[PDB]
């Protein structure tokens, strides 16, 4: 259960073909990946 | 018929108009800065 988050993620949908906007893909990539390590290590402790 | 005395009567008007008014703006103005390109399309039907 979040929205912020989605909300942040899904509010850009690009302009026009812009570039890629290397810092915010940076933080996002650092951010979504370092939340998503530990939500599935507890899905799999808890399947476990 | 023919008289008027001198009783006390008294009337109340009101009115609704405009002015203009003038200001002291300074020099240094806010700072509105820039900040990136937002931008929100949709096609439904017909158009977008």
């Amino acid at each position: 259960a979040i929205a912020s988050e989605a909300l942040s993620l899904l509010s850009n949908t690009y302009v026009d073909g812009t570039e890629i906007d290397s810092s915010l893909r940076i933080r996002a990539i650092q951010q979504m990946a370092r939340n998503l390590r530990t939500v599935l290590d507890s899905f799999e402790r808890g399947t476990a | 018929t023919g008289f008027h005395p001198g009783i006390a009567f008294t009337v109340v008007r009101q009115d609704r108009f405009a002015t203009e008014q003038l200001l002291y703006a300074e020099r240094a103005s806010e700072s509105y800065f820039v900040g990136q390109i937002q931008v929100h399309h949709h096609d439904a039907i017909g158009g977008v």
